[PDB]
Parts: C-alpha cells; structure tokens; sequence
C-alpha cells in the first residue's frame, strides 16, 4: 500500500492536484466509496489544490454535499479558486486549515479566449455570470456572508491567511500543531 | 484442513442368550 | 376437514389475528395467510409444500416473529415452530443434521433432526432462521423439499414436507453506493440471486422483502413489548400502567429505521424494566401495588 | 480494487471523459458486461462529460438503449454536447442530476475545418445536417419536446441548470442531498 | 479481467480503433485464437472504427474470411472507409448494426502526398486503382451489388444510415433494442 | 522493495525532487503515515532539493511541524529556496547536513511573468511580499535570527556551506563521516 492508500483507509482523500474532470471524477469516486464503507464516519478531505474548473468544482462540491458522511476539509498549503469553495464546503465545525495555508478566493475566469459570434458570446458570458453567482451563492451559504459581500471580496484575488480565513468564514479552526516537532 | 474424519461406526458385536435343549 | 363455523371466521380473520403480534408487515402477513387459506380451502397442491417463503429483509423487523406468530396461530404456541437455526450449519457436512447420518456411520439410528421433527408433526411451520448464514450446499439439500415436497432420510424414508409451511428468513446499515433519489427491495431480491442458487429461488413460492418499521408502527410496538413485562412477568400482584407520554418517549428513543424493534426492546430494558427491577429489589414499589410510569423528561 | 472498480461492482459506469471512440468503446464494453451480469438490474451511468463526438455518442446512445437493463443517468457537474443526449437517454423516471450540474444542449459542430471539393462538402454538410436532425429526433423522444422546439433551443448553446433541465425534460429528478454533509 | 477480456471470452472482438497495422495484427491475433478455441462457434466483431488502411483492411478482411468460425459483425456507431468493408465482410445472415450507426463507404485515398518520378507515380496510381477495384470487388461479393454500382456509389462519401445500409446490402439486420432501457 | 521503500521503513523520507505540489502531497502523505505508524519515533527527512514552490513549501512545512514525531532534516547536497526552509524546519538538536552540502537561502520569486491589471498586480505583489515575510518569519523562529537580518541576508542568494549553515542557524550539526570510507 501507498501512503495514499493508507490515508484512504482512514477515510482521507487528497485533493492535491488541480480540480479538473480527471481529478473530480477521482474524488467523486472516492467520496462515494467512503460513503458506502461507513456512511456515519467523517470523510476527511485534504486540499492542496490550485483550483481550476467550475463544473469539476460543482461535481465534487455536490458530491461532498450529497454523501451521508460529514466532510472535514483541511487546507494544506493552498486552496485557490475552486478549491477554496471546496474548503468552505466542509461540514460546519469541521473545515480545518494549517496555520500557513493560504486560501485564494477568486471569481470565475475563462482560461484563454473562446471565440464565437456575439449571440454565442452572450451565452458564454451569461454562463460565466451564473458561474459567478453560483460561486458566490455557494460560498455564502458556507461562510455566512451576504453573497454581495463575496462579490465585492472575490472581485479580485483575495488571498486569505488561515487565521483570516476563519474570520472570513471559509474555515472554522486553524488547527494547532500537535507536538512542537 | 477441512478433511472430514468419517466416524464409520461398526455394527454391534454383542452377546447372545440361549434357548437350551432339555435332557434328563 | 370442512371447517367449523368458528374456524372459518378465524381463518378469514387470519391477517387481523396475526397482526395482534406482527405490527406492520402487512404484505408479509397476507402472503403467509393466503398460504394457509390455500391449504384449508382444499386447494393445496398435493405435490408442493403448503407454503415456501423467503422472509428476507432488515434485521429485527419481524422475520422470526412472523414465523412465531404463524406457529402460534396454527398451534397455540410458538414452541411448535420447527426452528432449524441455520447459523449452526457453517460447512458442507452439517447437512447430516437435516437428514441424519448415512448407513455405516454414527448417528445413523437418530436419523435426522429435521426429518424426525416432521414425521411426528407433518403439519408444521418449519423455520430456517438465518438461511444466508448456511453453506452454499446446505440449502441445495432442500431442492426436492420445495418442489417434490419430500426429503429422503439417511435411513431411507421419504418424509412428507408437503403439509409444512417452509420459511427461510434471510437477513438482508445505511445507504448504499452512489447517487440515488430518495432514502431498496430490488437490492434485497438480487442479492438473493447472487447468494442463493436460482434453482432454489424458483422453488420458493413467495420472496417477501420486509419493510422498515415506521414510527407509527414503533408506537404500536411499544404497547406490545410493555404487554410482555406486565401480566406474564408482573404476576406479583403488580400492575404496570404507562402514560401516553411515556409510550411516546419510548418510541422516540427506540426508533432507528435501519434496525427496528430491537433498539426499542433495548430501550425498554434501559428505561423501564431495569429501573423497575431496581425498584422491586429495593421495594420502592413492590408486590401488591400498581406501578404507573410517568414520563421522565 | 479502485473506486472505479468498486462503482462498477455496484453497476455504475462513469462517463467522465469526453465522448470519443476510445471512451465510447469503453462504455459499450461496460454496458454489455453489466447487461450480462444481471440484465434485470439497473445500470447507473454517471455523466461528467464535456461531450464531443457524434458517432461515439450514438455508439453509446444505442447501447444504453439496447441493453436489457434500465439505464439511470446521473449528471455530476456537466453534460455538454453529446453527454446531454446521453443524460436524456436514460430510462424515464431515472435520469437524475445533482443540483449544481449544468446541462449544455448544443447543435453538432465540426471541430476544425474539413477541406474538399464542393461536391464532397455537400455531403459533409448533408451529414452534419442529419447529425443535427438525429440529435434533435433523439432528444425529442426522450424529453417529449417537438424536435423543432429543440432546433430552436439548441440553435445556440443552451446551458440548463439541473432545476431547469427537468423543466426541459432532459432529467426527471434533481436528486436531493442525503445528509446535510 | 477487463470488460474487453470479458467480451473476448464470449468471442467478441472490438475493432474500435482505426484499422492500421497495429490494430490489424491485434484483430488477426484475436480471430485466430478464437478460431482455435472453438472453430464452430461464431466470432462476433464489434466495429466502431473510423476506417483507414487498405493492407490492414485486407489483412483482417482475409482473416475473418479465412477462419472456420462465422463472423458476426456489428456496427456500433461508425463503420467508415475500411471498416465498412469489414462490416460487410461478416457472414450473411449475420452483420448487424445498431439503429443510429452510420456506415461510410468510401473510395481509397492517399493520406497526404507521396512524391516520386512519374514512372513511380504511375505505379502508386495503378496500385490505388487496384486498391479501388479490390475495394469494390470485395464490397460487391458481400452486398450483392454489381461492382460498377459501388464505383458510382463510393465515388464520393456515401454515409449510410443502418436502415439504408441493409437496403444497400452492407448489413442484414438493424438489430432491435432488447428492453426499452 | 526499493531502497526508497527500505528507507521509509526506517522512517526516512527523501525530499529529493523540487518542492512542487506533486512532491509536497507525496511528502505530506509520507509524514502522516509515519506519524501514524509510530508517533513517538523521529521521522528523518533527507533534503537534496533545488527548492521551488511556496504553497508547496508551506504545505510540507506545516505538516512536518504538525506531526507528533520530531523531524530530523538532513541536507544531502543541496537545500535551495524552499528546501532550506524545510531544512531549518526540523526539530532543534536534529537538522543535520553533510559536510559538502550547500544551503541556498533565497527570497521568494515569481517563475516568469504574471500579467494583469495593476489592481491585480498590487495583490500578486502584496502576496509575494507576505510570502517573503512568511519565509523570513518561519526562518527566524527556526534559526534564531531577527527576521530583518534574514531579509538582509536573503536579499540575494546566500549560499551557505554546511559549516556556515550551522553558524547561521539553518542546521545544528555538520554530521561527521562514520568510517573513513
Ligand atoms: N414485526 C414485529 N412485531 C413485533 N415485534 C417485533 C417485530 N419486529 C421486531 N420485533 C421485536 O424485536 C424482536 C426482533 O424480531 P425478530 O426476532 O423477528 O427479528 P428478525 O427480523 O428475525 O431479525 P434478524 O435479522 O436479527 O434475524 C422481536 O422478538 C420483537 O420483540
Ligand atoms: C473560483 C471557482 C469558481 C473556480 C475558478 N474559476 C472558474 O470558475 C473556472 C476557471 C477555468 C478553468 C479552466 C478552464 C477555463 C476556466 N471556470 C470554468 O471552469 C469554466 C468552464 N466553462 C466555462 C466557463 N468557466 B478558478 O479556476 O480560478
Ligand atoms: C450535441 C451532440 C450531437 C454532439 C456535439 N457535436 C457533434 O455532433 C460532434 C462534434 C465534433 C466532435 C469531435 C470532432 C468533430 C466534431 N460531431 C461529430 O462528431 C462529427 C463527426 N463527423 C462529422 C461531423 N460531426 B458536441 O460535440 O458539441
Ligand atoms: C475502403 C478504404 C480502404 C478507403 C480509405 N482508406 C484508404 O484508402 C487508405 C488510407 C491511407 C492510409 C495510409 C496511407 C495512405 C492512405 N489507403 C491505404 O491504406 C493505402 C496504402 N498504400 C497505398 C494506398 N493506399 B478510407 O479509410 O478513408
Ligand atoms: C525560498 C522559498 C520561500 C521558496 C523560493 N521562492 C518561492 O517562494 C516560490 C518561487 C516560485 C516557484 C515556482 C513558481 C513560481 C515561483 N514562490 C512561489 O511558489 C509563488 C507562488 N505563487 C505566487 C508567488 N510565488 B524558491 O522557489 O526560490
Ligand atoms: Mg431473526
């Protein structure tokens, strides 16, 4: 067994890589297996991800909201873009983050230019607008902010230190070091 | 390992009582 | 024989008399009550047994209790239930307890612990408790039992399992794998197809997957289990009376969908009849006095 | 066993990747195995796909329509282009989608330019027209729309939220979260 | 075992990928193994291929004509160019196709330009002409057409729907869906 | 078993490669497994890394500070950029380095240009400034320097020989050769 197989025996999934469809289908497959192995024991989800992806975000957003088990998110070094939404998507009272982890909340973007007629670009922009409102509505029900506050805050990159990510509501506890180590 | 012992009980080898032929 | 006027009405009351013990499980009762109506209307198949059931379902919702409510209905006690505890049969060679030893082996004279229970009582409810926990060819010895209606003894006597009602209570925690709306019976039905050999499933008359005990049935189950400790175990000139808030408190503590009626039974021996057994030994309330149970919080 | 092997034991196939011939032959091989293992137990098909491919679409469209088992489609984060047709291709009463899954119905396109003489391009265009009518005839027998309504709706990209994909007829139930999680 | 290993136990080979020499040597190795395992039981050959290759076509054309077992071809989503010849190359009475599978019969081409002197190009063109006549002679003995009819029909791309591929003679039955699914 | 599997049985992890997210998630998975196997036995961490990465640094900085086991860092040939911070991040009294290992402490940089509006670049620069202060605050609590001294020292590349890395406070012992060898 790997370490990654050993953490999964203790119901811990790594996000680790960026949230694309390949990573989202991995995490959804891991969240549903861990739901079936013990639905009343908390899945822990370690997040060191640079973000990326919205449908892949909302694939593993909805799955960690679907499953019978409570999700404990732990931000390791980084939760940027989509991964900060997944960090807030843990169960309240859960959602740890290590003390030097940065949390980068950020409005949705298009990676590169997508061409098309203006009637096709009015739809790709009505979609990136409803991707923006869905990013802010999701992040408001998990941080307790007012979803126009998040639109003002995620208007640019807002890098949150873990101590000011629990003041923002992204996490709940900046988890302390166990032994001085 | 899961080789069964097969008791294999014998038929009863038992004694016999006797009718006797009467004589003087 | 052609039925007494009393026995005709009782047998049309057979659902509502088996519901005096079985709370809920309505299609489970009216599948096993129709099998007795077939036998007594003279419509029993004279080759096939009277009833052949797999009472599959969740653990504690009344699989064994319906087999005991059936045996009390047909006989007057549930000690007339032939209960073959199939957890004892863990390997292939304990099938020599169903029909006894073959010739030339010890235990040949005793000739089976199921066949000789039915030579004495051919009209019998034969319970096979936890048939999933038998070996994969214990129940392959019952593939002539459930169509031809007889099992050849090791001594060489075909015994009539025709007038028996065979019941195979299989035992089939929260939600399964993956996304699904709501929250089941087809999961239990197809697990029987993977565990049991579909030669055995075709011989079963009815496969009945049991229901979750609802909260409206746990409230009725409180009244049944309090009726155990009073009257049979409080024949000490003591009377046990529960207020309607007290039976509501027992139902709110004993109700978990995934187990059913044993967490209620563990609740009553944790709230009621262990606090009551401390009050009898201390003689706070003792023999010759009516116990009322007010609600605690 | 992987999680993907564990979901397949519970008769769940991921679409996951885009619908190309490599992915279509995988899903057809998975649909026919799951038909042979138990033809009367519902195959579930998880769809997080960005679409793509029409012959690969109609390869796994026809297979999930062929097999003896009912197909339960579940849109995870995305069913775009060909995958939205596969999402509607589930059995009626089935066809779930998670609440933040987008469904992108979309008329067939050519990825890049295909050159040729005009008599060869009249045939590649009569094919992309009958690919368009077959996309609309398929999506009309599964949504209950009138197939000219779908031509008007899929004239541009029509991104459907899951709540308005059951109003459109693509899915039947926006499936609720099991525990709050 | 994979699904692909499971279909091969039931004597089913996928064409799946395009017909190149790597795919042709795979299918010939699979056809000869399945001939040796049971020569009197029908090999099924699933075809979702975009075609390509003529010597690789006639490698697995001749092998599926060689072997003692009857070949049942099934067009999944596509049988283009070479693969449509392999689709017709099944045993008569066999040769199914799924209802939305397209069959693209097509005259042989050169992928890209091959240079050379004109005496070398008179030979590469006498070869692509006898590749054309061999494509039409093969497709005439399996469709019952007159081989000048096929030259008129495969003069351009002729995309056949499965219902009009049995009218053409490429397949025999458009195979019906088993359960509504 | 590899040698790398054999060193991990003796609770030794290699940093080895540069600190990116792929390497950080490996080391965090290794540090948490070795914490769970024996939390009171010292994890050794071999560092031959060219550095790189800040969130990946602070991912495995925080983990080696989190775990119940004391971390013994050993610089093999190089601890540059982030890896010198990880070298100082070992337990005091631990933190060896081989006698010819160089330690390159270095202020955070951006690999390549990141574009954007000036209001977006005021945030990427307020982040690389707080990445700089966090690099200096971390390296001050582990070397005992005054964090403005480290800003003066890491203003350029400061390559420390192991003998002058214990004078700096990065390591504690330049560990001697066992046998002359
Ligand atoms: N339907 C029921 N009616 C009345 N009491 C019930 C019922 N179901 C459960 N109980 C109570 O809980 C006990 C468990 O019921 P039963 O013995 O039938 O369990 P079971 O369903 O066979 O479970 P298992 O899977 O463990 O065999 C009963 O003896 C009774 O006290
Ligand atoms: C903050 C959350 C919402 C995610 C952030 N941005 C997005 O929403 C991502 C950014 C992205 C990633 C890859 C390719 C294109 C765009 N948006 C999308 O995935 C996306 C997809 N289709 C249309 C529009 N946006 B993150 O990636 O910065
Ligand atoms: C909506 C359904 C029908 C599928 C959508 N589009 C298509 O039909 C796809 C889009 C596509 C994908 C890959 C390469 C070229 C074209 N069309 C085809 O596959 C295709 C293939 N050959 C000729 C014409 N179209 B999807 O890919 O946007
Ligand atoms: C019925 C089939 C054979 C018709 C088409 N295929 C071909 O003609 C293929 C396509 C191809 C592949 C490689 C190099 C050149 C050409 N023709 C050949 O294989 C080929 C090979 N050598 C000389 C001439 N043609 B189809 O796949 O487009
Ligand atoms: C000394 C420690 C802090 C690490 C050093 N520098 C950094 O902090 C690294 C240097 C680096 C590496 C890869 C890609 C881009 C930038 N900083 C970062 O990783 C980084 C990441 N996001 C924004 C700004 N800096 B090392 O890489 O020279
Ligand atoms: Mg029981």
């Amino acid at each position: 067994s790997n370490p990654y197989n050993k953490l999964f025996e203790e119901r811990i999934i790594f996000l680790g890589v960026q949230v694309d469809d390949a990573s989202a289908n991995d995490i959804m497959a891991q969240l549903l297996v861990l739901e079936s192995l013990d639905p009343d024991r908390d899945i822990t989800m370690y997040i060191n991800s640079p973000g990326g992806g919205f449908t892949s975000l909302m694939a593993i957003y909805d799955t960690m909201q679907y499953v019978r088990a409570d999700i404990q998110t732990v931000c390791l070094g980084q939760a940027a873009s989509a991964a900060a939404v997944l960090l807030a998507a843990g169960t309240p009272g859960k959602r740890m983050a290590l003390p030097n982890a940065r949390v980068l909340i950020h409005q949705p973007s298009l990676s590169g230019v997508i061409q098309g007629q203006f009637s096709d670009l009015e739809i790709q922009a009505a979609e990136i607008e409803r991707m923006r409102t869905l990013m802010e509505t999701t992040l408001a029900r998990h941080t307790g902010k007012d979803a126009g506050v998040i639109r003002k805050d995620t208007d640019r990159d807002k890098i949150l230190t873990a101590e000011e990510a629990k003041d923002y509501g992204i996490i709940d506890t900046v988890l302390e070091y166990r032994k001085l180590s | 390992m899961k080789v069964l012992i097969l008791a294999c009980l014998v038929a009863l080898a038992l004694a016999r009582e006797l009718e006797e032929l009467n004589v003087p | 024989f052609k039925l007494t006027e009393a026995e005709t009405t009782r047998l049309l009351r057979m659902e509502e008399e088996l519901h005096k013990r079985i709370i809920g499980q309505e299609d489970a009762v009216k599948a096993v009550s129709k099998a007795i109506r077939r036998t007594r209307a003279g419509l029993k198949d004279p080759k096939r047994p009277s009833g052949s059931f797999i009472f599959a379902g969740p653990s504690g919702v009344g699989k064994t209790e319906l087999s005991k409510a059936l045996a009390n209905f047909l006989f007057g006690d549930d000690d007339a239930l032939i209960q073959i505890d199939m957890g004892e049969f863990h390997d292939r060679f304990t099938a020599s307890r169903l029909f006894g030893a073959p010739p030339g082996y010890v235990g040949y004279e005793e000739g089976g612990q199921l066949t000789e229970k039915v030579r004495r009582k051919p009209f019998s409810v034969v319970l096979f408790d936890a048939i999933e926990k038998a070996h994969q060819e214990i129940y392959n010895s019952l593939l002539q039992v459930l169509e031809d209606g007889r099992l050849t003894d090791g001594q060489g006597r075909t015994v009539d399992f025709k007038n028996t009602v065979l019941i195979f209570t299989s035992n089939l925690k929260p939600v399964g794998l993956g996304f699904s709306k709501g929250g089941m019976k087809q999961k239990v039905n197809d697990e029987l197809k993977k565990h049991f050999r579909p030669e055995f499933l075709n011989r079963i008359d009815d496969i009945i997957v049991f229901h979750q005990l609802t909260r409206e049935e746990i409230i009725r189950m409180v009244d049944l289990m309090i009726s155990r400790v009073a009257g049979q175990l409080k024949s000490k000139d003591m009377a046990l009376v529960l207020t309607d808030a007290a039976k509501a408190l027992l139902a709110k503590r004993g109700f978990d969908p995934v187990l059913g009626a044993r967490p209620l039974r563990r609740t009553i021996q944790r709230e009621i009849e262990d606090q009551l057994s401390e009050k009898i030994l201390f003689e706070e309330v003792g023999p010759g006095q009516v116990v009322t149970v007010d609600v605690d919080n």
